[PDB]
């Protein structure tokens, strides 16, 4: 099988096989909502960015009318890429092979020599650049190719409970800072996806030298030794549509060395978060998160790096790295958060630079036939998780565990297995049956205190 | 805008060769102590691809940069390589630098504006090879009878980096 | 549907898909006549060149007997490439691995230690390097792998009416000057093939800067402004076996800055073309042509660049660029044409350098699944074309137009659908039924 | 037909086609015994090397009881390559991603936070790195993935008659010197394999220059002169499981310029070889061999280069080159042999550097469809070969001949056509029926003397 | 031909470093005016692969060449990279030159014969990278402002060019 | 530890540039005679990838090496490119060398310890291109108005060589 949700293992084929990848493109990337950016990247009428949905190039544009639209960056004449700029302001985009002109929504708006040479006998209505459905959530902009897909809000689903903590927070939410770093990495897109969704375990082993160097709160993790009651220290979460994250308590700014403004902002705003969202979500607001949004967006809340893993076949990705900051922070704070986030997790990151071989080796080891016909284990903490009386979805007891792997691969499997969105929606109420320990949290909390 | 004498040019070339050899042999603490000023700004901006018609200004140190470090921040970066146990670097990856087109100009007050092309060849494990080109723009000051860099701006040639990381100094 | 001849559109898959490509290799490149070179590249007995037929390496040799023969450049022992030289003179070719010796037609003529080690038991007659059929048209040398193919003469067919204007002309015809430029371009072979067969449209847009700089006649094209009656200025042509071109009247030397000899040559020979071929073809003789010969040869007549687009899978080509010149031009005129053709259209071409991304982007954009399941439009001028009372084939009213695109993709489809040449030949009388406006020119010319 | 054993030709597809390669992986590389190294490379308890079995990475380790084990170099957690060192000494191997610890046989023996985070509920005995069967012959170490494969002794089979001449010899046998040279070559693994198994023919053409410069014994091969009775000068051998070699009489040290120690060693030991193994094998002991062991190991006995051709798809290999030396030679002699072997056949070899294009061109020429649907001829010497009254297998009258090609491709065809080892074994009695000249040697040897 | 003195060597290298800076910063007009003689012949021959036994002569200026230009033809070529408006060059592609092995010889009448190795690294768009290596054979004249080139021969190392174009100067 | 004077530095660079020219033009005999001392050891060790914890010594000349030659053995290597019709080298392949970061130190007895970085670009046939980077560690001595090398150690950056061969000199 590709994914065993009973025994929590996956075939190595999922990082390697070409036909699996092709099924992902059709049943995940052509189906899901994918991260395009944020209003902050295209803030004024006419502002655009170019980006990817999987392996398709797209243009995202802030319309004169204040709405956002997206379309495939490919001319309807002979297919030439329409726009090569990373970003800009434009009322139109001109294909530079023959000069076809496309509107901010991808409409074909002018054709040179239309009278003389086309005899006004071109149906420009059938020649728009192909549209991409765009919806937004708290300023974050997503695209979707499937008209049968649920709304973005339903796709985030119960995960909005978590996101609202930080993407609304004290009132101002968060925004993206670009331009993005961009780099190629020779790994399957799922290796970084799972690493960010749930891999507290590697932090103390892989990043030991960065942690011990920084000192402070997170420096206790270095070495991965028995000394520490990790479960007291955080939680892990997964949801119906595969979105998940781990949280380390009171550690939001733990990797920032210059952190006066950021720590002050949290202290200043935590009160309003307690009033709006309660103590249980104030806990999260002060925590360090490692999160992935299904399928291929990730972020660290606290460290404030934000990543999109654009697949390039099954054995390569293009990683785009932005900074995520609160809108209401001072400019000096925003710039300082950006510096710290890039120094740790950018292309020359003091932590991120440790992980590149972890990602590539996990993929390319499967060049060998005997090797790839093996499997991978994600059983850490199995049965120490279940539905929770306050927090929605499924909660596991520690940031060191694999609750979020299991949630991720369960949904991956569901989507890969489903002929259409109707068949996914047909199991909305039984998705979490694979987490059998229903009274885990009842018993844990009753017995506690 | 005064180009340096051949004798000064030689000294700058000698300084850069010694710097490269420190990088190639992992003597990062020697580099930082002897060849970098404590008022250093070490800066590698992110340059986006823009249309010529675009009139926005070039990146400044208030914008996204891959490096944007003062001395204390370089010291921190140095210690990951110099002291950490980082498993990807067991044993050290190999790096070789080819520095070309060094052109220096006397600025005010004993300072030099120095331009350099850099080609960086990296090898690791069995078959991994990666190659980077960049432009360097330094301000040096004499530190008799050597020099120390107090501003370094590194201009990457590639928009999308074709490497695991950019964790090497120039 | 990969090509829709009814509505004049193609699937983006034709520039991208590996299985489509494999079908092309089977049903076009292994079936059609492909450009190998010209007698001028192998002028004396024993002269040879190495070249490609799609992805197969071949040797083309001027035989001691005066004929031209070709063979697959692969040893019949363990397969090694027989000869690595681009050109030379050879009475025999020797494989470098064990020293097997091949004749000028690819016959296995001798093997080291034939008596001692093979005991004279080697059947050398069955071990020739694989022959390729070779035929010539006005000195141009083509090859074909299919013994059922029509003659070259019949494959060019009515396209010969046009080629005779320039490849015979006042009597001297044309020849190729090598050595070729060779470069890799990451595009499907059809993107440049269609650009040269018919893409007058792009010239004023992509090459606006080059045309403004050059000045003179073609300068007016710069920017593709609406006020010009382009149809008063040229024509476009397509034929039964996919060959076509557009023509800009009175513009043969339009992109050359130093052009005294070439301009004079045309002046001096046009009267003989008028006599031999009629004023209708004198018109062409003085025009600038952008031409493709199906499948993968193209040239500009006037600017005088000559290209073969050798496929290397669906997403790469190796482009070979020669210069084409009239045989009867003075040596100095040939050299000047070569310098101007290379400065505009060679590897550092002031025009050609503008086109690289157009070709690669049209290909590689289809990395995306949503993108490649789109379509491409080639409807420009549809219905403003049809059979002509003078010119054979199908003629459109302007060099800015997609008549020749439509003919190209029509024949591409015909070939990809036909299991053999017999099936293609069955369609000879009805090939142009997809150009429905049979009275267009009669009604227009009246 | 991919191989015609009646007429001794092969399809060029065998050097090119990806589906043929997949079948080789399944029916050869995953079935046969493959060369891993020699005890001399892992001489003490705890010593290990990293190597390949086709495209699978393996660790080979000398255990505490002096046995050897091997296992796939991929972690059972998320797949990461376990060990990156070429060689060393280790009582355990630690995966760099999360720190799982593997024993010298690939058993998972410890994981960080086993109590804390796994709750002692990880079934470590089901998560060993995948074992590979390991057997040794005269110190040489082979691996096999196929539980049904016969012993290494039976796989070598009648070829052992030959190997014992040198891998036992006067009593000390032979060993490998590393570390290996490693290079990529853009060729199918069979081109070098066949070149070494039987290509006496190319030597005087391809290496004429090198030969003319060395002088002495083998210099007379230069230009392949038709007046030389080559069949007086050597023999060619093939065996039931594809192994073969050619021998040049009295030429063992022929390519070595400084050869005092090696020449004296042979002089001092030939007596005992004649005693144990007969003058028929003393002949071989003093000769120069070009040898392949099926599928992808080759060596030159005399020149003392030793090669493994690791496939990287059908159009590439990674070549590992060691030196093979007698164990009983003096240290000074072993060092000198290594210098001469490397100077002729290493990455900068005076002979080997001549052969690269021969290997790659025979492969890549088949990029063309008309070309690859052609065939290759290996008919040299057919009918001048047969069973011999002294030497086992099938013997040809010259080292310039293709007896060994025919044996190699015959066995390749047999393996590729066979769904399992049981089907192969069923051919044991009729394998050489494709060599019709059964009385060739009896008539020949009788008419002689 | 006698090798130049070390001080002459210096000035020649300095001249080539400034030429590379002009190229890299797009100052092509200033290059033509200040560094190139009006009697220039700028020549990049097409060399074919021939058997060693082949006795045919090497390419001359009457044979096929990628560049074969006088001063006016170079002025023409340079203007493409001005003005563009050339859409492939919006924005300009990046180029970086590594010049090595400069050896000069006195050639009489104040002229110099100069050899050098050139490596050219090009980047454009997101991930496009191309690399070229060439030999350069120059003849330089001394003039009132340093040197100007009056003959330049560029010998490409690759038979088949692995790039969209060779539209850069050396 | 004494670096050379600038004048001696120049002379060593000029020696190395002439050496490169001799390699690039196939003048190997002239190289062997005029630039290589008769007591030469020309050595290119095989370095394996080892864990940092490994305490085993570095390769010596008694260990595997790609080159491990005295003068007679170098002479032998040089003739393969003369005394043989070698069909892979018909016509000879192209090679171009980029030598940088030359640092020389007075080593005692008039001898010089010289470090340099080498980048070697090779082209053959139609589309074949391979690239190598190496460190070079020489001992040179003065010979007339020039130098000869008497010890040359070549340190390859790549563990697995991505070329058909390493049949070129450095
Ligand atoms: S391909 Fe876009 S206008 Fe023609
Ligand atoms: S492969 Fe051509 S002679 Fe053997
Ligand atoms: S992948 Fe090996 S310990 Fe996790
Ligand atoms: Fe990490
Ligand atoms: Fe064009
Ligand atoms: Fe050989």
């Amino acid at each position: 099988t590709l994914v065993d949700t009973v025994n929590a293992s996956q075939s190595r084929q999922v990082f390697w096989d070409e036909d699996v990848y092709a099924l992902e493109i059709e049943r995940i990337f052509s189906r899901a909502w994918l991260m395009l950016g944020h209003e902050s990247l295209v803030p004024k009428p006419g502002d655009f960015i170019t980006t990817y949905m999987a392996e398709d190039k797209v243009i995202l544009s802030h319309q004169s009318d204040g709405t956002f639209r997206a379309f495939i960056n490919s001319c309807s004449h002979r297919g030439n890429q329409i726009c090569h700029a990373d970003s800009g302001n434009a009322k139109a985009f001109v294909c530079n092979y023959h000069g076809w002109v496309f509107g901010q929504d991808g409409s074909l708006v002018d054709v040179p020599l239309e009278s003389r040479c086309y005899h006004n006998s071109l149906d420009k209505q059938k020649l728009a650049a192909k549209s991409v459905r765009v919806e937004t959530y708290k300023g974050f902009i997503f695209g979707c190719h499937d008209p049968e897909a649920p709304s973005l809000e339903d796709y985030l689903g119960e995960f909005r409970y978590y996101l609202d903590t930080i993407w609304e927070g004290a009132g101002g939410g968060m925004e993206l800072l670009g331009p993005p770093m961009k780099s190629l990495l020779q790994c399957n897109w799922k290796v970084p996806a799972e690493n960010f969704i749930g891999d507290g375990y590697h932090v103390g082993w892989t990043h030991a030298a960065a942690l011990s160097q920084i000192g402070g709160e997170l420096a206790g993790l270095a070495g991965n030794r028995a000394d520490i009651p990790f479960d007291d220290l955080g939680l892990q979460f997964t949801t119906r549509h595969g979105h998940g994250f781990g949280v380390i308590d009171n550690a939001a700014a733990g990797l920032h060395i210059k952190r006066e403004g950021w720590t002050k902002f949290l202290e200043d705003t935590r009160g309003e978060v307690r009033r709006k969202f309660g103590p249980e979500r104030e806990r999260l607001y002060l925590g360090h998160w490692n999160c992935s949004i299904f399928p291929n967006c990730s972020f660290l809340y606290g460290t404030n790096t934000f990543k999109i893993w654009h697949p390039r076949g099954p054995h390569e990705i293009e990683v785009w790295t932005y900074t995520i900051v609160p809108r209401d922070a001072d400019p000096a704070t925003k710039s300082m958060i950006q510096r710290e986030a890039i120094r740790t997790f950018g292309t020359a990151g003091t932590l991120e630079s440790d992980d590149g071989e972890n990602m590539s080796s996990a993929t390319y080891i499967n060049r060998g036939v005997i090797t790839r016909n093996g499997r991978m284990n994600s059983t850490m903490g199995v049965g120490y998780e279940g539905p929770h009386p306050v927090y929605p979805g499924i909660v596991g007891i520690s940031f060191i565990g694999e609750t979020s792997y299991r949630g991720f691969y369960r949904f991956w499997k569901e989507m890969i297995d489903a002929p259409d969105w109707a068949s996914v929606k047909a199991n909305d109420d039984t998705w979490d049956s694979v987490f059998p320990n229903r009274n885990f949290w009842n018993e844990k909390l009753n017995a506690a205190e | 805008q005064i180009p340096v004498t051949p004798d000064v040019h030689y000294d700058i070339e000698a300084h850069y060769r010694a710097e490269v050899r420190m990088f190639q042999t992992g003597q990062y603490r020697e580099w930082l102590q002897g060849m970098v000023a404590e008022d250093i700004h070490y800066w590698m901006p992110i340059y986006e691809q823009r249309l010529t018609r675009d009139r926005r200004p070039d990146p400044t140190p208030d914008d996204a940069a891959i490096y944007n470090d003062d001395f204390g921040e370089l010291k921190q970066r140095v210690e990951r390589l110099y002291s950490g146990q980082v498993w990807m670097e067991d044993p050290p990856s190999k790096i070789r630098y080819f520095v070309s087109n060094v052109e220096a100009f006397e600025a005010g007050n004993g300072e030099l504006d120095v331009l350099s092309n850099i080609l960086v060849y990296r090898n690791r494990r069995q078959t991994e090879v990666t190659v980077h080109t960049l432009g360097r723009e330094d301000k040096l000051r004499r530190d008799g009878n050597g020099f120390k860099v107090f501003r370094r701006k590194l201009i990457l040639d590639a928009r999308v980096t074709q490497d695991k990381n950019l964790y090497f100094f120039c």
